[PDB]
Formats: structure tokens, C-alpha cells, sequence
């Protein structure tokens, strides 16, 4: 129950990384579509392409899988200064060891460490029983390959039943005594204007 | 069990660079698991000194400085001065709730200005012994470190039951101080020829004797 | 400001229950997750419990399982926690910590304690209410041949601790110095509080130890100097 004006909303990105499809990026404003969900998380640099809809990729089947049919898109830029440090910031991290090929769009939060199977480590964290994750480092100068870009993932929804954002815009003015076509509210008709 | 291995005790002369080392035995040590550095006065509540592997808290001066070498979870302390001296430990984070921390690090100054223990032992009064009570003290202070073994000897026998030590607490002129009591029954102190309590200190032994005949 | 109030500590039988209460100041607890940490003497810190921020989750270690229970108000912004069965090993000092919060996103197995109150020491021995016997120390002349004689009062098999021991109600400050408790062979404690003053005060000025025992309600002062063994 609002509008997503993206005309601002792309912003002044430095680089906006607006790879969509199943739409024009420039034809959402005259559309009505259905509810939108938000979510964001922070990639290494080098594999920002390596999420997209349906291919391999050792993120992309442990963490994020992205469905073939999507509609939406995603916008991804760089936040190197405000988020390294000079000693490197140790907070992010992402799963290593998954036993399988996550479905896209389900949540998985777990803090369990990972058995290879075979034999009970039974919590012990010795052979074939590892903690996964194995969180990055952030170093404060380094390449693009391994540099902290920020993205965030959008997906709407569709079937235009719930029509829940959409985006009326384009306010023009008003001339009155002179022959016009008005289309004051969605009514479209030709005629003169004055007071009453 | 996981288990952290942590230094007894550190010994390092005012305005060097020390490190201290908390590593695990089951296997190496990850910045998943979140090293921190906390720091305990006895007598009172710890502090937060080091958090995030490489952050310090709010109001942490910048000498202090942590990071992880190898396995092992350092930090780094250069520069010591005398309040420094406390116990430090360490924090690591296993999955959904379990935290286990080190065993605890007595850091020092090394020397300071060194002090010799004081005794001081009493035998029970008079009004004691009119009460069928009888109790020893044998107070420990001036001392330095806290590594002090408080045994008593009853004539040639050394006594252990009923017979406890008191955790060193920091004095108003950096130094530490203790105490000793022996809760005994009169008949055992009139039984004895006398009483003897022996306190050894970093590898300086102090005696003291007392002799319940001098008190009648 | 922010501070945390822990009160309900003291010395409990083993086998019966009590409710520690924790009341924090200048936050509320609802939006930061809470954790229970004791300590012991000669000993390191030991974790206990924790509640989460949400409170959709409650973790224990293994030792405490099943005995005690956690709960938080968020009405009055006030935490307990249930103690049940208890026992001699569970003599230490409590701190209440307080953890991150949803306000900053973390990842899970949250990072938990940075700031806490000064906490409550809890001791579980097997006694009742008992007087508290209190023994003047008058030293001997021979002890007193020198610039300071020490003079103190010893204090036995009193219960419950902590006893409130002092010297002419607070007048007497320097040279004054007591000592902690020790575990006895029955479970009770003993302490004293010998007072360091220069011989030369000794006659004109009258030393006189000033206890307290609150719980069982008795004030003893007893009188402490040299003794007049005139033999």
C-alpha cells in the first residue's frame, strides 16, 4: 500500500548493476503489480556474477539459489570504505559444507557443525567432522577480486490480484476555456473546462 | 569436551611487549569462533577489553591490540605498567549457545617493587579456651604474586582437615594480602608442644612458631 | 544509565528454591538478550544460562539441566531466575550480563556480554540460623614490644553468611583490616579482624569490636585489649 518510486530509487549508484529480466527497467512505474519482498546481503566482489538464475556455483547451491522463471532483479554496487577496516573486519561468512542443493527461496539457519557422515563425530570437531562458514577477511586495500560489494535482491510477486504498490505519477497542469481531452481520475473525455 | 588451553602466569618487565596465547586442543581455532579478551581484578567484575579479534571496547586505550596467530587466539601488550597486572581471559563461541572460556592467565610486572610476606600467628586467648573453641590466624600480606601455599603443622605433623587458605586481595599499595585459619579444639592446642605455620612465596619460605605453653 | 541490580543472593540449605532477581536501569531488557554467568573463588568463570532478546529459544549447560529455569518482565523491566535443588557446588558469584540486540543484525549463535552489574555471591551450605560466637585476640606483652601491636577479634561458626564485622562502629579506620572466611570441617566459617595500631594509643583509647548478624538479629561488642596477666 504505497508507490516504489524508482526513479530515485536507482539513485546517483555509482554503478547499478540492473541485469533484469521478464521487464524493461525503464516500464515499472506504469505497472501494477502485486506485492514485493526485500532482502539484502553482502557478496565477495569477484562472484557477483556468480549468483543469477540457475546455474552452478558453490554459493549459489549452499546459501542463494535464484528460480529459473523469476521476475525481478537485483542491484549490487561497492561499499569498500565503509565497511574494511585497517586491521580487516571479521563478521561476514557463509556456509561451506552443505549436504545438497538448496531449492531457491527457502529459508536455512543452522549453527550445527558439519559431519561428512560414515562414522558419529558426535560433536567433537575432529576428521571428517568440520565447522563450516570460514569468514572473510576484509583487508583494507586490495583488488577488485576480493573487494566487499553490496547487493541486494528483489523479487515481486504477480497475477495482478492483490494489487498491492503500483504507481500512478505523471501530474501534469490545468488550462481552463479551451478545448481539452481530460483525464481527470482514469474517465477520458474531450470538452471545455470552467467553473460551476 | 572442547576444552581451552590457556598460560598459567606471565612475568614481564614494565614498558615491554608481551602476547597471550588461547588456542583449542580438539583442533584450530577459526574467527567464527569470535575471540575476546576479558580482564578479572579479584574482589571485583571483569571488563571488556578486546572483542571482534581485532576491535577494542569503548574507552580501551589503543596499546592494547588483539588478532589471531596461526591456531591461536593473541593479543598483543606492549608498554606494561603496573595495573595492568590481572587475571585475562579468554571467550570462544561454539554453535547455539555453548561458550567456553580458557583457564585464566595471572598476567605480572614481572618484579615491581618486591615485598616480603608478613606473618603474623596467634594462638586462641583465654576467653576462646573458656568457650571450648580454639582458632589460629596466621595472616599473610605484603606479598607478590598471588602463588602462595599456606601449610600448618601440628608439633611434626602436618595438619590439612579444618585447616583453610584465603585468596590473595589486592592491597592500597599494589601488593597482596591473605590469611590462614586453623579451627580447631582446645584439648588438641593444650595437648601440643606448639604450632607452627610455614607460607611459601615464589621460592621464599617464611616460618613462624607460636607456643601455647607461653600463653598459660 | 545503565546499570543491572542483582538482590535474592545468600546461603541456602542444599535441596530447596529461590528466585534470583535482576532489575535493569536506563534500557529495557525486551530489546537486548541477558546472560547468567557465576564464579567461584580459586576458580575461573562458568557459564550458566542465557535468554535471547526475543526469548523464542532458551539454552542451559549440561550441569544445569533441569534444575533451574529462566524468566524475563518486560512489564516492570525485571529478570529472575528459578533455582532448584540445590547444591554445595553451586557456591560462587553471580553475574547477570547483558548481551548484543536485534538494534545492531548480527549473525546467529549471538555474541553475547559486554556490560554487566556488580552481581551477588550465592552459598549452599547445610545450616540454619545460628548465633555467631565472637573471640576477643589480645596479643601477649611480648607481641606488643615493638612500634605497632596488632589486636583483632575472631568471629566462628556464624550462619548465615556474610557477618558485618567493625571496629568502635566505623571510628577506627586506618590499621583496620579484615580477613575472608573459610570452610570448616562441619561447613561453617570462621573469620577475624585484626586491627593494626601503634602500642603508644593502647590504655587511653578502648578497641571494641562491633558485629552484626542481621538475620539472626543480635549485637555483640566485644571489647578488645591487651590482657592484664599481671603474673
Amino acid at each position: 500500500n504505497c508507490v516504489a518510486d524508482y526513479s530515485v530509487l536507482y539513485n546517483l549508484a555509482p554503478f547499478f548493476t540492473f541485469k533484469c529480466y521478464g521487464v524493461s527497467p525503464t516500464k515499472l512505474n506504469d505497472l501494477c503489480f502485486t506485492n514485493v519482498y526485500a532482502d539484502s546481503f553482502v557478496i565477495r566482489g569477484d562472484e557477483v556474477r556468480q549468483i543469477a538464475p540457475g546455474q552452478t556455483g558453490n554459493i549459489a547451491d549452499y546459501n542463494y539459489k535464484l528460480p529459473d522463471d523469476f521476475t525481478g532483479c537485483v542491484i549490487a554496487w561497492n561499499s569498500n570504505k565503509l565497511d574494511s577496516k585497517v586491521s580487516g573486519n571479521y563478521n561476514y561468512l557463509y556456509r561451506l559444507f552443505r549436504k545438497s542443493n538448496l531449492k531457491p527461496f527457502e529459508r536455512d539457519i543452522s549453527t550445527e557443525i558439519y559431519q561428512a557422515g560414515n562414522k558419529p563425530c558426535n560433536g567433537v570437531a575432529g576428521f571428517n567432522c568440520y565447522f563450516p562458514l570460514r569468514s572473510y577477511s576484509f583487508r583494507p586495500t586490495y583488488g577488485v577480486g576480493h573487494q566487499p560489494y553490496r547487493v541486494v535482491v528483489l523479487s515481486f510477486e504477480l497475477l495482478h490480484a492483490p494489487a498491492t504498490v503500483c504507481g500512478p505519477k505523471k501530474s501534469t497542469n490545468l488550462v481552463k476555456n479551451k478545448c481539452v481531452n481530460f483525464n481527470f481520475n482514469g474517465l477520458k473525455g474531450t470538452g471545455v473546462l470552467t467553473e460551476s | 569436551q572442547t576444552v581451552v588451553t590457556q598460560e598459567p602466569s606471565f612475568s614481564v618487565s614494565p614498558g615491554g611487549t608481551v602476547t597471550l596465547t588461547c588456542g583449542l586442543s580438539s583442533g584450530s581455532v577459526s574467527t567464527a569462533y569470535f575471540p575476546s579478551w576479558y580482564q578479572q581484578t579479584p574482589g571485583q567484575a571483569p571488563r571488556t577489553l578486546i572483542y571482534g579479534t581485532n576491535t577494542r571496547s569503548s574507552g580501551v586505550p589503543d596499546r592494547f591490540s588483539g588478532s589471531i596467530l596461526g591456531n591461536k587466539a593473541a593479543l598483543t601488550i606492549t608498554g606494561a605498567q603496573a595495573d595492568d597486572e590481572s587475571d585475562y581471559y579468554c571467550v570462544l563461541y561454539m554453535g547455539r549457545g555453548i561458550v567456553v572460556f580458557g583457564g585464566g592467565t595471572k598476567l605480572t610486572v614481572l618484579g615491581q617493587p618486591k615485598a616480603a610476606p608478613s606473618v603474623t600467628l596467634f594462638p586462641p586467648s583465654s576467653e576462646e579456651l573458656q568457650a571450648n573453641k580454639a582458632t589460629l590466624v596466621c595472616l599473610i600480606s605484603d606479598f607478590y604474586p598471588g602463588a602462595v601455599t599456606v601449610a600448618w603443622k601440628a608439633d611434626s605433623s602436618p595438619v590439612k582437615a579444618g585447616v583453610e587458605t584465603t585468596t590473595p586481595s589486592k592491597q592500597s599499595n599494589n601488593k597482596y594480602a591473605a590469611s590462614s585459619y586453623l579451627s580447631l579444639t582446645p584439648e588438641q592446642w593444650k595437648s601440643h608442644r606448639s604450632y607452627s605455620c610455614q607460607v611459601t612465596h615464589e621460592g621464599s619460605t617464611v616460618e613462624k612458631t607460636v607456643a601455647p605453653t607461653e600463653c598459660s | 544509565q545503565v546499570q543491572l541490580v542483582e538482590s535474592g543472593g545468600g546461603v541456602v540449605q542444599p535441596g530447596r528454591s529461590l528466585r534470583l532477581s535482576c532489575a535493569a536501569s536506563g534500557f529495557t531488557l525486551s530489546s537486548y538478550g541477558m546472560h547468567w554467568v557465576r564464579q567461584a573463588p580459586g576458580k575461573g568463570l562458568e557459564w550458566v544460562a542465557v535468554i535471547s532478546y526475543d526469548g523464542s529459544n532458551k539454552y542451559y549447560v549440561d550441569s544445569v539441566k533441569g534444575r533451574f529455569t529462566i524468566s524475563r518482565d518486560n512489564s516492570k523491566n525485571t529478570l529472575y531466575l528459578q533455582m532448584n535443588s540445590l547444591r554445595a557446588e553451586d557456591t560462587a558469584v553471580y553475574y547477570c550480563a547483558r548481551g548484543w540486540a536485534y538494534w545492531e543484525l548480527l549473525p546467529d549463535y549471538y555474541y553475547g556480554m559486554d556490560v554487566w552489574g556488580q552481581g551477588t555471591t550465592v552459598t549452599v551450605s547445610s545450616a540454619s540460623t545460628k548465633g555467631p560466637s565472637v573471640f576477643p585476640l589480645a596479643p601477649s606483652s611480648k607481641s606488643t614490644s615493638g612500634g605497632t601491636a596488632a589486636l583483632g577479634c575472631l568471629v566462628k561458626d556464624y550462619f548465615p553468611e556474610p557477618v558485618t564485622v567493625s571496629w568502635n562502629s566505623g571510628a577506627l579506620t586506618s590499621g583496620v583490616h579484615t580477613f575472608p572466611a573459610v570452610l570448616q570441617s562441619s561447613g561453617l566459617y570462621s573469620l577475624s579482624s585484626v586491627v593494626t595500631v601503634p602500642s603508644s594509643s593502647l590504655g587511653t583509647q578502648t578497641y571494641i569490636c562491633n558485629v552484626n548478624h542481621k538475620p539472626s538479629n543480635t549485637k555483640v561488642d566485644k571489647k578488645v585489649e591487651p590482657k592484664s596477666c599481671d603474673k
